RNA sequence: AGCGCCGUGGCGCAGUGGAAGCGCGCAGGGCUCAUAACCCUGAUGUCCUCGGAUCGAAACCGAGCGGCGCUACCA
């Protein structure tokens, strides 16, 4: 089940997006 | 004003130290997670497997943080042919409060038992859950035979996947394979490239990832985001290590065996040779449990040929002077873990890659030679790690009588030459001489694409001894 | 040197002339590379490569190498070839650098 | 890590036991109506840094620095 891939990109994207504001 | 070392010393100490494994135990009591066993000697080894050029040794050093040498001066950068060896202590915060997510994480090996928990706002410590192995195999298409071998020692597996190029990658199909050969079902697939995938995209790469994985054996692999360069996504990579992957059947009755993967001399340039040491084989216990000061051999040995043609096998015998685990010196030997055991075999024996993968036997026990072996081996239908640009990927033949091919029999690479082939069995005749102890399973791989390419597994059945000249 | 200067006009203009702008048509460009036939390319300062023509009053009369600041007549018909009018000695070529009729990305200077 | 090699004036080299070297560069001058060729003269250092002997050290040696090559990543 790719269920928790999911919750976890979605912290990886969170995390890098508020880190890096250039991305 | 106190120092950093000062301060790592303090949490050491108040953390438990590394406390010393007692002479003699009772060995029956003792289990793979016993605090005289966690403390101090892996019980699980987890391979990871990639592509070239996706980085396994950063991933590797972002769980455990032991770094893999690449060493040669000319291996450096493109491949490695020895397996990598990291060690990581699983750690879970007690504290309900935290959030099981981030309650585990892989520690170094001079961490303490208990260390302080590193979240701001958390007091407590760290309970040491579980000791594992972290080694990296070499996906190259000529580096089959380290790679099968270590498949072989491996109980888990990691598969890379870089999420920016190629969907279908044929040689993590190829590991894939290779690990499905070894009855090994405890695959935790990871994708290297998260930071620089988009919404949508990566989503449309995780189901074309759930799209390749169907009609294989492994089905519930879990599938796991991480990164390497930012060192992110750790502690859920410890969750699924403990939770998905249990520990193998390895206790105390089974015989004690050994499988070296690499060798190695220690003796430090410089320094005058009146204070040296001997000799390293690095195997690990697959099945069996050792102790300080044993006596083994190594059943293959050396190989000789005599002036009318004859393979001559020498058991090496050797005392075993100490075993050395990740940190320090043990007393007693854990199944199912790498260790470097320095024996009083030759530093020169132990120089070059000569002790790779190769059977050894405590005396007391007789592990059997063999020169013909009768093997009953299955093939694929298609080969893997073939880049055919959309046209009915490469087509598995059926083996040839007189053909040189490599067989990988569990740690030993030998190249076999076809006697006879069957309907599904066929005779190995071997140049340089291979043990068979209980099953063995057996990696083959042909020459086509001039090099070797994984076609299936295969088991011993029967094999036409040797007796050893002691 | 030799005895051929005592056969020329003795044209002596060695005191600094006064420098000829662009007019409608005539642009400043760089010699970018010598050819045969008394022939050469220059790089316009429009991001064009034209193929200018060593051309009367100029081509035995003063000697002109690679990088060196020009004046070019262009022609309506055919706007890929021009003619070499005009020679700026690396004085004023300077001053037109300062000025930047030229753009300034272009730097030739010994 | 050890051992082999080395320490331009801009580059390649030489003697290293008697003190700034050659060639190739660069600047100026000379020959030629003119250029190249050729000839003449320089202006560039810590012959890597710290010490020992010595009228003398850069050499000879050692208490080190930095860069290359063989052993080869030397748990
Ligand atoms: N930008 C980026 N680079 C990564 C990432 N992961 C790995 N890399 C790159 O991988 C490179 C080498 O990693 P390494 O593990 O040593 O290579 P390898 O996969 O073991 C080679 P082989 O497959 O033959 O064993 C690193 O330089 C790193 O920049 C990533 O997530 N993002
Ligand atoms: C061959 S891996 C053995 C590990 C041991 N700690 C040494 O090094
Ligand atoms: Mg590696
Ligand atoms: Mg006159």
């Amino acid at each position: 089940v790719g269920l928790p891939y999911s919750e976890l990109l979605s912290r990886f994207f969170n995390i890098l997006r508020t880190n890096n504001p250039e991305l | 004003g106190e120092t950093e070392e000062e301060k790592r010393k303090r949490e050491f100490e108040e953390g438990g130290g590394l406390p010393e494994q007692p002479l003699n135990p009772d060995f029956s009591k003792l289990n793979p997670l016993s605090a005289e066993i966690i403390n101090r000697q892996a019980t699980i080894n987890i391979g990871t497997i990639g592509h070239v050029a996706h980085g396994k040794s950063t991933v590797v050093r972002a769980i455990s943080g032991v770094q893999t040498v690449r060493f040669k001066d000319e291996l450096e950068r493109n491949i490695t042919i020895k397996l990598g060896y990291a060690n990581a202590k699983i750690y879970k915060c007690q504290e309900p409060t935290c959030p099981e997510p981030d309650c585990y994480r892989s520690f170094k090996s001079d961490k303490e038992i208990s260390p302080k928990c590193q979240r701001p706002g958390c007091p407590g410590r760290y309970k040491l859950v579980r000791h594992v192995s972290f080694v990296d195999c070499p996906g190259h298409d000529i580096l089959m035979s380290t790679m099968l071998s270590g498949a072989a020692v491996m109980d888990a597996a990691l598969l890379l996947i870089a999420g920016n190029e190629s969907c279908p990658q044929p040689q993590t199909s190829e590991h894939l394979a290779a690990i499905e050969i070894m009855k090994l079902k405890h695959v935790i697939i990871l994708q290297n490239k998260v930071d620089l995938m988009r919404e949508e995209s990566a989503l449309e790469h995780q189901k074309s990832i759930l799209k390749f994985i169907r009609g294989t054996i492994a089905d519930g692999a879990p599938i796991v985001p991480i990164s390497a360069q930012l060192k992110y996504n750790i502690d859920a990579v410890n969750e699924f290590i403990v939770k998905t992957i249990p520990v193998p059947p390895r206790d105390f009755m089974i015989s004690p065996r050994l499988i070296v993967i690499r060798s190695f001399d220690v003796n430090k340039p410089g320094a005058e040779i009146e204070d040296l040491k001997g000799g390293v084989a690095g195997g690990s216990i697959l099945n069996g449990v050792f102790k300080l000061g044993d006596e083994i051999e190594i059943r293959p040995g050396i190989v000789t040929k005599d002036d009318k043609g004859k393979i001559q096998c020498k058991p090496i015998f050797s005392n075993i002077v100490s075993l050395f685990a990740e940190q320090n010196d043990l007393k007693f030997a854990v199944p199912g873990g790498l260790i470097g055991v320095g024996t009083k075999v030759d530093p020169t024996l132990c120089r070059a890659d000569r002790l790779v993968g190769q059977v050894v036997g405590a005396k007391g026990h007789l592990p059997n030679i063999y020169t013909d072996i009768e093997i009953n081996y299955f093939l694929l239908r298609r080969l893997l790690g073939v880049k055919t640009d959309g046209q009915k990927q490469a087509k598995v033949r059926k083996l040839e009588p007189n053909e040189v091919l490599m067989v990988n029999i569990g740690s030993t690479a030998t190249g076999a030459r076809v006697v006879a082939v069957k309907a599904d069995m066929a005779r190995l005749q071997l140049t340089s001489p291979a043990c068979t102890e209980i099953n063995e399973k057996i990696a083959l791989s042909r020459r086509i694409e001039k090099h070797w390419r994984l076609i299936g597994w295969a088991t011993i059945k029967k094999g036409t001894t040797l007796e050893p000249i002691a | 040197g030799g005895k051929k200067g005592r056969r020329g006009k003795n044209d002596s203009d060695g005191p600094k002339r006064e420098l000829i702008y662009k007019e409608e048509g005539q642009e400043y460009a760089q010699i970018t590379k010598m050819l045969g036939n008394g022939r050469v390319e220059a790089s316009c300062f429009d991001g064009n490569k034209r193929m200018a023509h060593i051309r009367g009053k100029l081509r035995k009369k003063v000697w002109m190498g690679q990088g060196d600041i020009i004046l070019v007549s262009l022609r309506d018909f055919q706007d890929d070839q021009c003619d070499v009018v005009h020679k700026y000695n690396l004085d004023e070529a300077r001053t037109l650098k300062n000025q930047g009729e030229l753009p300034e990305n272009a730097k030739i200077n010994e």
